[PDB]
């Protein structure tokens, strides 16, 4: 029924019909016969509109369900739409992690049209959470100091969705959902010093941390994964039983009742009472072993990764670190390529982040949210740029994505429905986003660059690229007989292309039609 | 894979004896002479012009050493290892690539006729021919995986340019038999496959042309 | 300079292409010197011309239910004025006249 | 780099290879070797370098030849002080040409 409804009866009052209402809504789903899972309720974004901004005066944007991709020669353009939408999810983040809090804002002095007369800017979405929560409204808004009156934004129905998470989850655990935006900024070399040390990359909400800063956190990842081999490596519950040692049997020989050696009884027997607590703490969730968490990453980079085949921890003479094997040699990590270390510095830091939102699930990577990916093509050559989509989308089943593009060979692998096409007027402006008219999905790479870029095939600066064309019209004009003017063409083809190559079996085409098969009809038929 | 015939041996075959001579003692010099005046200059298995190339025992040496100066078991083949390569077709794949193979299983140029098992379609692939049964159909199936007759990239986009190419000489004629004569007719198809024999990749055009295995 | 086509670390020598590349069609390029196909192997409907001729010999070039249904799932996919369709209407035409010469023989 | 540094002082020093990364790691020798010639014109037609390096913990090392570098860039710069003359140009683009 009506979600609302039933947490202000819940909340109020204060039950069980209430409450356990609430939590079957967000929790069921069923198996496909495919064997993947699927939510009774899913969650994505409808719409988008900007009036005012930079640029722009105003425009109007649908979405599709699963992918959807913009094309087009300006690059400040697209960019300006993916710094909107991370903005606005911000407000989302801050409300699951504590009461109250608050997201980004507009700046005053770059975000506001420079000639505009109304003197203000808006920003507006809409949200879907399946059939009994229906629509989700927000706006961000700002105005020029000195005028009559003043705009806000408008937050409220963003605040309520998020709180319904945070209380429900506190009673009795639940799955939650994912955010993120990987930006061009991604390209960067990597530190082989990794001697910092902290105890802070093992709580179940660290996973928030810096997920919209734009290039994602590869150093916290390396201090997460080694700490899993280390008390993998031996069952960390033999502590608690040492410690006992001197607990139960420094009682019985405590003689004398001095404060200072008693003291030292006390002092581990407080600190092995406190050290269970999270022995006991940690029955309160369904907490995957470590032998599990360690297990199903692995599985997952060596799926989607063309060249890495397998991957381990090991100690040296003073320290432990990564190898990897790689066209079926091992080597560490600082002796990878660039394309394969930016590539692999993505898929590791997503799926970290699944694994620890999700403990209810069998397969923790079939769970919801959101992900933006700039430029999707850069430092991979022509052959992994057939199959980099079909990868992604066979590992991470119901998640939304939205990506950047202008290689032709990518367009090969889409229907025309997810393509959205970008041409600015002059000065700027558009009012809508267009789609092409000839089918792209399975067709050949030579009418794309002409059809939906307009290109030509032979580089049109290069003398020897036009005289295959030249030779036709003089075939033609004294009505397809040789002379002297095609002979000195056919020799200089000849020449330069070689005796075997496709410009010459084209050529002698022309002549063996263009002669017998017309001109003894047309004269016989005289 | 047209049909061959074999005619008579180049004496010097007599001049060694089997077991007592290393096949290193021939001077090869002598013997391409009757290789080439019956393959014309073309491959005797994937049909294109020969420029780097060496001469193949059909049964090999190793495991049938009692063949290596039996006129029946020569012919000329493409590519070459002394100018070195990652070669990937022919004679040099079915050591190096096929992995296992019975001798018996394979189709032979000179004493069967390939028209009996094998098909080219116009978008430039080689499939097995409509009909078969079981017997003749592994004979089509280890023929075609043991040479790579559809795996290498670089013969199966030259052989489907070849034949695309010709297409629209093709619908012009087959489209005027109303307005020749029905002996005409004959002689304007004729005029194009007495060219064909002097070309690259024949068979694909032939498929192209004819109508039956009887001629007009 | 070019890499042969497999390598663990031990080619002593480099070397030059076969084909001449200044002002080229770039569709020949792909294919003879960087080993790669004209359309995305990994995609089902890249694969139907092929079914459909095979098909339509099979039945000595004339048309029936099931290659009826085959040709009305291109055109709904590909749309009128395609290449696809354009193509498939020349092997109908040139395969009929073809059976009509042999009856006649 | 050793041309570089030798025009600009007497007794110049150019970069190294590494002890840590740049040697095979399956060799058995342990050692590795680059070498290189360059020309300039009839009148002096070969000019000859080699650098080299050794693994950590090893009992013996390799060892480099520099000198037939650093007598070519003498002549440059010791003539260049009593008249005026043009100079060689070298230079590299990488990919962190791209950075902010
Ligand atoms: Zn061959």
């Amino acid at each position: 029924g009506n979600l609302l409804s039933a947490f202000e009866l819940y909340q109020r009052n204060s039950v069980g019909e209430w409450f356990e209402m609430c939590r079957d809504y967000i929790q069921d789903g069923h198996v496909d016969e495919s064997g993947i899972f699927r939510p009774d309720n899913a969650f994505y974004l409808r719409r988008l509109t900007l009036k005012d901004f930079r640029r722009f005066s105003l425009l109007e944007i649908k979405l599709e369900e699963d992918l959807t991709v913009i094309i087009g020669n300006n690059g400040k353009g697209k960019t300006s739409i993916l710094y909107a939408i991370a903005k606005t999810l911000s407000w989302f983040v801050a409300n699951i992690l504590k009461e109250g809090g608050s997201g980004q804002r507009l700046s005053e002095m770059t975000d506001i049209k420079n000639d505009a007369e109304d003197r203000y800017s808006d920003v507006s979405s809409t949200f879907f959470f399946g059939k009994g929560l229906k629509s989700v409204p927000i706006r961000l808004s700002r105005s020029a100091l000195g005028t009559a009156e003043r705009r806000d934004s408008e937050v409220k129905p963003a605040k309520d969705l998020a709180d319904i998470w945070r209380v429900i989850n506190e009673v009795n655990t639940i799955n939650l959902p994912t955010f993120a935006l990987y930006n061009v900024e991604r390209s960067q070399p990597f530190n082989r010093n990794i001697k910092d040390n902290t105890g802070r990359r093992e709580e179940r909400f660290d996973a928030y941390s810096q997920t919209l800063g734009g290039a994602g956190r590869f150093d916290h990842f390396v201090e997460w994964y080694i700490y899993l081999h280390k008390r993998t490596v031996s069952d960390i519950s033999s502590s608690i039983k040492e410690l006992e040692q001197q607990v139960n049997d420094l009682q019985r020989t405590v003689d004398g009742g001095m404060v200072s050696v008693k003291s030292l009884l006390e002092q581990m027997k407080f600190k092995l009472s406190e050290a269970i607590e999270r022995n006991d703490a940690a029955v309160s969730s369904r907490v995957l072993t470590e032998s599990v968490q360690k297990s199903i990453v692995e599985k997952a980079i060596c799926s989607v990764v063309p060249s890495i085949s397998n991957i381990w921890v090991e100690m040296i003479t003073g320290s432990d670190l990564v190898k990897v094997t790689n066209d079926g040699h091992d080597v560490t990590i600082d002796q990878l390529s660039d394309g394969q270390r930016v590539f692999l510095s993505l898929v590791a830091d997503l799926a970290r982040r699944m694994v620890m939102l999700n403990p209810l699930l069998e397969n923790p990577l079939e769970g919801r949210g959101i992900v933006l990916i700039d430029e999707i093509e850069l430092h991979l050559h022509p052959k992994w740029q057939q199959e980099v989509i079909l990868n992604l989308r066979s590992a991470f089943p119901n998640i939304q994505f939205i990506i950047t593009t202008h290689s032709p060979i990518v367009l090969s692998t889409i229907e025309k429905r997810c393509i959205r096409e970008f041409e600015p007027n002059d000065d700027g402006d558009q009012s809508f986003l267009d789609s092409p008219d000839m089918q792209t999905k399975g067709s050949e790479n030579a009418q794309i660059l002409e059809q939906v870029m307009n290109v030509h095939s032979t580089p049109p600066g290069i003398a020897e690229s036009h005289w295959l064309g030249n030779f036709e019209l003089l075939l033609l004009d004294n009505s397809g007989e040789l002379d002297n003017h095609s002979q000195v063409l056919y020799d200089q083809i000849k020449a330069h292309f070689g005796i075997d190559s496709i410009e010459l079996k084209k050529a002698d085409s022309l002549i063996r039609i263009n002669k017998m098969k017309n001109k003894l009809n047309k004269i016989r038929a005289e | 894979m047209r049909e061959l015939a074999r005619l008579e041996r180049p004496e010097i075959l007599d001049q060694y004896i089997a077991g007592q001579n290393d096949w290193m003692e021939i001077d090869q010099s002598a013997v391409w002479p009757k290789l080439t005046e019956m393959q014309g200059g073309f491959c005797a298995y994937c049909e294109c012009r020969l420029n780097r190339c060496h001469i193949e025992h059909f049964r090999p040496r190793g495991k049938f050493p009692a063949l290596t100066f039996i006129w029946n078991n020569l012919f000329g083949s493409c590519g070459d290892s002394r100018k070195s390569g990652g070669w990937s077709r022919c004679g040099i794949y079915k050591d190096n690539g096929a992995g296992a193979y019975n001798a018996d299983d394979l189709i032979k140029p000179d004493e069967e006729n390939p028209d009996d098992y094998l098909l080219f379609l116009t978008t430039g692939e080689v499939v097995p021919a409509i009909g078969l049964t079981g017997r003749a159909l592994k004979k089509a199936q280890e023929t075609i995986r043991v040479f790579n007759l559809n795996g290498d990239i670089k013969l199966f986009g030259s052989r489907r340019t070849a034949v695309q190419a010709i297409m629209p000489n093709v619908e012009y004629l087959y489209t005027l038999l109303e307005e020749f004569d029905e002996d005409d007719w004959n002689e304007m198809l004729r005029d194009e496959l007495e060219k064909i024999e002097s070309d690259e990749y024949k068979t694909a055009l032939k498929h192209a042309w004819t109508f039956n295995q009887e001629f007009a």
